[PDB]
């Protein structure tokens, strides 16, 4: 039936999906050696969406682990739930793109992407027909945005009607690691805007703000951030694995949240998120769920939703709840926060329920929402790009790899009219 | 037709005649070599001394970009080698048609050509003389015939200057 | 003899039980 | 399979090189014989049964230093042909060490380099130690820079030069030596790292509280810089940052690749007993202008690029919470065309202190490599010292009598003067 | 019933033939002493195809081991499963061919081939009706390529209608050993096209490739490579020795893949082939068997089938599998990858099922495919053949003992017309 | 079965033969009396019960070296007429060793040659070791070669000749004995191997670090060369490349059979200690022109054929990878008309190490015998030495008063100059 071949590019991509298969294996009751445990038929009737039989009863994930440097793939394989991946789905480079989008896309990711198209066609044609692909990578790196988006382009011409969905971490406003952030970011956003169907936008500074303000975690590591993103990544695919009162496949999220095909940039939230000492003090039902997810401190992007207008939003509830309070608790926030929603679209907002909650919680909800509020994040990466381009800085590392300054300039023009079609809706 | 420009006319026709694959490998020979000790000492001087007069630019470049342009037939380097010697390469079969200087680049040529060790100067003396006697290694001839073009160009240019 | 000694593919051509 | 070839030329290259290979063998656990009681292969080659030999070459034109290594303790650690000696001193003379007596040893050294780097593909780079003040340090070291450029064109080239500091110079004719060296290391190395002698002497005095140090005391601190530099290639970290990352993040234009260095903490056992070595604390002392080990106050310059090698039990929360502090403080300033201006990396392994050394056990430390436009003035003091001697042909017969004639002095003048104008136009 | 008489030519054929007689021996439960063990009917139900009773209960192979040096004879005998052979079947040579096709075919092959044909007819007329012979040798040597094909010509004129199957180990494009490769190869193939029913090309560097990328070996020896070839040719003759739902013999196979008698050169692939960690991680089924079989990396030959057209094909499956899935997977690889198959033959391939799998495999498959993409081997040994022949190089080690230049001229003329026959069918 | 009959003519033949047979007795494990404390049938006969005698003749006109052999340690190891002595020396004259005093010792040498060759049919050929610059090594060499040709025509007559090395000669009249030697062995020798002193001296200089080797130190090297070649005949291996396989795969044209040699690694205790002697590294080091054994540079020579014998724990895959890496390595160039140029062979038994010698325990070693067009330079400079010899009749009165007239020097010039232009036309 339905099937999602996960594809994982970059060091950040592999670490964020080592934890993605951590909570998916937990949710389906899977030993790190692939054996099922948990004597309930309701995990295993749709295990073909994310796993495959391996004639020994263990389940191999449909994950294409991909990197240009051998180091971090040795880390995921040696980590827990790390031998679950099959060895031939690891594709390795020997040199590694040095945070350089030019060499990642063109001169040394090209001989490796031949093997990547081989291993993704190994598992796409193995099933009868899949639903789509999900790709997790960075846009500030070299191996993720450079070579991983080369995969994003090539799978589009070979698989046109299928829907591909990217969970990309973006450059951060305040804290700027990996000093060539906007060069790799604007060039990747250029190629990704005509080669993707859903773009879930993630920001590391937003993850640190969630881990401090709502979770009260004094020492958040990268595993703590990767738990938070992956919890949303499970909630966006709940209905494809579990039943519910109002099922919604992932294509339903695409058709509902995209009024115009060139705008498909989203903002991701996850609820509930409660501090460990405050867990027993807080009631857990639908009104307390919906008041959390429509807060900027709960959102995973460097963009305040109050500064823009929600074009079309959606919620994927989870667990045993009433369809009644899915209706008017989602509606009373429309008619109270009237100014925050767009006028020329009535009933802006998709509601779905997937009856199986995540483990340790009785209900949850995942927010995927198209917003004009993503505008200022685009302006910040754009004007930093022109800041370094007006003085010709760092361009010899890119134009010396088989590039020309063409690909910077119409990336900028294709970026500022991505700005213009957003800024015309508020 | 002056004899100085005629030596330019004859010198280019030798390097154009030499096979592109042979002159590719042979030029890479003298750069990566270690035996007889004059060998790269001629290479660093002469390969740069081509590009200095044939670009009229006193700035130097990395040697790997010099080497590729010295042998790639449809490059800017052979393009201006043609124009200096009274030729134009015309890509169709690149048949070549016999058509009819900054101060700073001049001492850069002169100073470093006078670094060619006592070997390379006097095989160049005997090579011209034994060419006549033959009428009456294939590796080392490549640089030496490259210095046919340098000697013809540098002498002719200062003749027009004074 | 030891010209042809395949102690690894003779067992790679059977289901190993590690 | 990562590997790094550590080329050492000149007496400073050898004596600094003895300290870092002492640190590498002690950190990786191998005894001085070569055997330990699997990510050490960046610096050590397997040799039969349980044996690990260093990946380096030693180059002096004299036997007086290298033969003493063969006489010393690390004699069965180093391969005999790895340590290469000439006979006669290059004698503070660029011309003799580049044209006259260096040619008989370049062919020996490059044969060894090819035989040592072709053993495994995926070579990462060439880490080079030299002193531009000395004769074979500047002359022979320049000569191998053309060799490794024409042979290995696309390979990374890290260079670590012991530049003659302004007041202390310990010789006479190096105002001629390091202007001839900087003329030819502009186009033959990828990253140059600035190190001055009194810039590490003054760190030893205020931080190590040592009033009477020696060269080996300085070479411990330089070895700590290199170990935290290539730490990620040897040990797994949260955010690995290789030496390919340094060129893609710190040199924005191929000429301006000079860059300074620093290390923090530099503390002995009588102060680690009292200091809490917070991530924010050690990075503020790393950004402290008196803590530069290149003798160049960055307050009269503008920062251009920045790189930090965190090393130890450093959580990625604290590096972001500390880099925001240095962004908001005004006396440090960045250039207006590099708004995003930081590169950070974290390795899990804590720094290693050598027994008998003056340092202390520290749970975390920061290597600090930054490019700035303040490096113009260290070339400017170099220009005034050279122009003073060259006004009346001083010490020129000791350079022109050995093969090179008049003209390389003027080319070194014009190339360094153009480097001043290039630094100025970038910094606006 | 039907018997196949094995002949090992050259030191290569002896070592890759001794590897055959221990995997057939293991398949039929025969100890190296000749005693049976394994108490099952189907192992001994057809043992006369490869073995003869010796009135003491031990089965002897119908194998004539034959060579010009005793160097590899005593290594075969002293090796394990070496005392199985009859000592009289050995034919020693004392002089040894100096890797000359002339010195094998003409000088000392003349006085030794009368001592091999007397035991070949002894093994042929001993049974009732012989099916045919299989011979196994390399085309880079002197004694196997030169005098081994001398046996091939005279078993053809003595037994015309019997099947003559040939396992030829062709010389190398890249890593050339035994420096007179194209002289031994071109002189063999122009004499072998007139006197062979089936020929299967095997390349050592393709076996090296299989041992590296698909099987992940760090220390590959010759016994590794020989076991790929032996296990491949066990699947060719499965239906001759075991019952199946759809039977196929060698004469069955020759009608399928030979539209014209000139082209009889085939590609061999063996599936499945997984490494240590990967063998417990893949699902052993028909669609992955045919997908891992219809690819370039599994072919035992250094010619890419995608560089031409699969003219005819065949797959001998082994195990208890579906006859549905076998036939549907043959239709899928033709319908999707239609560009790689020639148009004037509808359903270029066929299949067969042998109910007995290899021991230690639930299911396997071998592939025999006549393709026009193998012409790249013939040209790249033609331009090497004309590289030395154009200025009379190494010819005095051939013309000094009874071979002239005009049948050297006939050697390339019988070689280019093979390439031209492949060009017109592509 | 298979066997080889060593011939040892000249004082170089006696001393090299001592090292070859000392090594061979050490390989198969036989005491100097001939006992043991069927892989030895190539070099040793089965004489009596438990005794083994060599298949070698020691044909030499100097009694002071071969009587000294028959009174030393191995005096019971050799049968008494294996060691054959004359009465007076040829004394570096081709004419005396071929015409006057050589004709009374060939008739007795062929008595022992026929008496040992009829031991068993299955002989591969002869291994004739001689000195070109000598008088007994070249004059008796010519006479013995032509009687061996007329009696044993199709047998593979191999030659390991001590050619006069280019700049040191330890003689004055060596160009006369060397030009007249080639006039014999172009029509007689099937496979000739170029050995010379000076190239074996400086591979002892740089690889064994021995600043003064005697002749026996050279003799261990040549003994290991012939041990690696004929190890295929004695011990079983993956690719057994016989003596018959040598002459086909190395000789494209019958006149050219002049091949150079290299044996690597050749390393003492200090530097068998720091490498891994992997197949790729020890096949590159065999191909260095420094490790040549003829003082002949392959840089200005084009390769024609190249044989590589391996001994030890050698895996075929890394051989095929390494021989591909040296083909793509383009310092050595193969001739256009011979694209494939390799004959490899693998033997599992490593060379046993001579105790008290100069080489150490090596797991795997490479021998190499390669044909190239670089042989023109080793014949052209002896041509230039000989044409000023014969210009004004220097040292001619000795030769012409010995039995050969004026004129045989002239056709010795004409056929060697024909050999020169033969090597020029091949590499076109
Ligand atoms: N930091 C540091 N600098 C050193 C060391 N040894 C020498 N130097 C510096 O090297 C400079 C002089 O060059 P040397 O390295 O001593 O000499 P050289 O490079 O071998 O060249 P020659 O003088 O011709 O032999 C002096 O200014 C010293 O400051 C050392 O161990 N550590
Ligand atoms: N490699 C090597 N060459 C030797 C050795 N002994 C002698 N030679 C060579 O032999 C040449 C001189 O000939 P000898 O062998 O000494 O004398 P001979 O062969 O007995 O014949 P005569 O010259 O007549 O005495 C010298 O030039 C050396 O090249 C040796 O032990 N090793
Ligand atoms: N959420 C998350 N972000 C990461 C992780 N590792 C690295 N990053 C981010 O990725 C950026 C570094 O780029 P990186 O992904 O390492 O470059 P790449 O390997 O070429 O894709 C940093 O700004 C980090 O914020 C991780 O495990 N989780
Ligand atoms: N696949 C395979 N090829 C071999 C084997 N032995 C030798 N060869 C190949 O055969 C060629 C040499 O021919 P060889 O058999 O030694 O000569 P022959 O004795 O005259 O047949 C080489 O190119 C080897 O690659 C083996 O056991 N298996
Ligand atoms: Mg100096
Ligand atoms: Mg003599």
């Amino acid at each position: 039936m339905r099937e999602i071949v996960h594809v994982q590019g970059g060091q950040c991509g592999n670490q964020i999906g080592a934890k993605f298969w951590e909570v998916i294996s937990d949710e389906h009751g899977i030993d790190p050696t692939g054996t099922y445990c948990g004597d309930s038929d309701l995990q295993l009737e749709r295990i073909n969406v994310f796993y495959n039989e391996a004639t020994g009863g263990r389940f191999v994930p449909r994950a294409i682990l991909m990197d240009l440097e051998p180091g971090t793939m040795d880390s995921v394989r040696a980590g827990p739930f790390g031998q679950l991946f099959r060895p031939d789905n690891f594709v390795f480079g020997q040199t590694g793109a040095g945070n350089n989008w030019a060499k990642g896309h063109y001169t040394e990711g090209a001989e490796l992407i031949d093997s990547v198209l081989d291993v993704v066609r190994k598992e796409a044609e193995g099933c009868d027909c899949l639903q789509g692909f999900q790709i997790t990578h960075s846009l500030g790196g070299g191996t993720g945005s450079g070579m991983g988006t080369l995969l994003i382009s090539k799978v589009r011409e070979e698989y046109p009607d299928r829907i591909m969905e990217t969970f990309s971490v973006f450059p951060s406003p305040k804290v700027s690691d990996t000093v060539v952030e906007p060069y790799n970011a604007t060039l990747s956003v250029h190629q990704l805007v005509e080669n993707a169907d859903e773009v879930q936008v993630i920001d590391n500074e937003a993850l640190y703000d969630i881990c401090f303000r709502t979770l009260k975690l004094t020492t958040p590591t990268y595993g703590d951030l990767n738990h938070l993103v992956s919890a949303a990544m499970s909630g966006v695919t709940c209905c494809l694995r579990f039943p519910g009162q109002l099922n919604s496949d992932l294509r339903k999220l695409a058709v509902n949240l995209i009024p115009f095909p060139r705008l498909h940039f989203f903002l991701i939230g996850f609820a509930p998120l409660t501090s460990r000492g405050s867990q027993q003090y807080r009631a857990l039902s639908v009104p307390e769920l919906t008041q959390q997810m429509f807060d900027a401190k709960n959102m995973m992007c460097a963009s305040d939703p109050r500064h823009g207008r929600y074009l079309t939003a959606s919620a994927m509830f989870r667990g045993r709840m009433s369809t009644k309070e899915v209706d008017e608790q989602m509606l009373n926030v429309q008619n109270k926060n009237s100014s925050y929603f767009v006028e020329w679209i009535p009933n802006n907002m998709k509601s779905s329920v997937c009856d199986i909650p995540p483990k340790g919680l009785k209900m949850s909800v995942t927010f995927v929402g198209n917003s004009t509020a993503i505008q200022e994040m685009f302006k910040r990466v754009s004007d930093q790009f022109t800041a370094m381009f007006r003085r010709k800085a760092f361009l010899h590392w890119y134009t010396g790899e088989g590039m020309d300054e063409m690909e910077f300039t119409e990336a900028e023009s294709n970026m500022n009219d991505l700005v213009s079609e957003y800024q015309q809706y508020q | 037709e002056p004899p100085s420009f005629r030596r330019l006319r004859h010198s280019f026709l030798k390097l154009w005649n030499y096979n592109e694959a042979q002159f590719k490998a042979a030029l890479y020979r003298h750069a990566f070599s270690s035996f007889p000790a004059y060998n790269y000492d001629t290479t660093a001087i002469l390969c740069r001394c081509i590009y200095q007069l044939c670009a009229d630019a006193t700035s130097a470049l990395p040697l790997n970009s010099i080497l590729m342009l010295l042998t790639d037939r449809q490059s800017y380097l052979w393009r201006r080698m043609a124009r200096l010697s009274g030729y134009v390469i015309c890509s169709f079969i690149q048949r070549v048609v016999p058509i009819p200087i900054r101060g700073a680049v001049l001492e850069s040529i002169e100073l470093k050509l006078a670094k060619l060790s006592e070997e390379f100067i006097d095989e160049f003396v005997l090579y011209g003389r034994q060419q006549g006697l033959l009428l009456q290694p294939e590796d080392r001839y490549v640089l030496m015939d490259l210095y046919e073009w340098l000697a013809a160009a540098m002498t002719f240019s200062q003749k027009c200057i004074k | 003899n030891r010209r042809n000694w395949s102690e690894n593919i003779e067992s790679l051509l059977r289901q190993a039980t590690p | 399979m990562r590997e790094v070839i550590s080329i050492h030329v000149g007496q400073a290259g050898i004596q600094i090189g003895n300290a870092c290979w002492e640190l590498f063998c002690l950190e990786h656990g191998i005894q001085p014989d070569g055997q330990m009681p699997d990510a050490f292969n960046t610096f050590f080659s397997e040799t039969g049964a349980g044996k690990h030999v260093p990946r380096c070459v030693f180059l002096d034109l004299e036997p007086t230093v290298v033969d003493e290594v063969r006489t010393g303790t690390y004699r069965h650690l180093f391969h005999p042909e790895q340590l290469i000696s000439g006979k006669e001193d290059a004698a503070n003379n660029f011309a003799r060490g580049h044209y006259t007596i260096g040619k008989e040893i370049v062919d020996l050294s490059l044969d060894r380099i090819r035989k040592l780097a072709d053993n495994c593909t995926g070579l990462q780079g060439f880490l080079m130690f030299n002193a531009v003040g000395g004769g074979t340090g500047s002359g022979l070291g320049c000569l191998l820079l053309e060799r490794l450029s024409v042979d290995y064109g696309k390979k990374s080239k890290l260079n670590f030069c012991s530049w003659p500091s302004p007041q202390v110079s310990t010789a006479v004719v190096e105002p001629y030596n390091s202007v001839l060296s900087t003329h030819s290391l502009l186009e033959h190395t990828d990253v140059a790292v600035m190190l001055d002698n009194e810039a590490i002497y003054d760190i030893c005095r205020r931080n190590l509280d040592i009033e009477r140090p020696t060269y080996t005391n300085l070479n411990r601190l330089i070895a700590q810089v290199i170990s935290s530099l290539t730490a990620s290639l040897r040990f797994d970290g949260a955010l690995n940052v290789d030496v390919t990352e340094f060129q893609t993040n710190l040199v924005p234009y191929p000429r301006i690749h000079f860059m300074l260095s620093s290390y923090a903490p530099i503390i002995s056992a009588e102060k680690a007993y009292h200091e809490q070595l917070s991530v924010a604390e050690i990075t503020n002392s790393a950004f402290e202008p008196a803590s530069m080990m290149a003798k160049c106050d960055p307050r009269h310059g503008k920062y251009m690029a920045c790189c930090l090698m965190y090393r130890g039990d450093v959580v990625p929360k604290d590096v972001n919470a500390a880099v925001a502090t240095i962004k908001t403080k005004r006396t440090i300033q960045f250039v207006d065309w590099c708004p995003t201006g930081f590169k950070c990396g974290i390795n899990y392994q804590p720094p290693t202190v050598v027994p008998g050394g003056d340092l202390a056990k520290v749970m975390r430390a920061v290597c600090m490599i930054s490019n700035s436009t303040a490096i113009a003035e260290v070339f400017s003091r170099m220009d005034h010292k050279f122009d003073l001697m060259y006004a009346k042909r001083a010490f020129v017969h000791w350079y022109v009598g050995e093969g090179m004639e008049e003209g390389e002095f003027s080319e070194a003048r014009e190339d360094l003067a153009a480097l001043e104008k290039d630094y100025e136009e970038v910094g606006i």
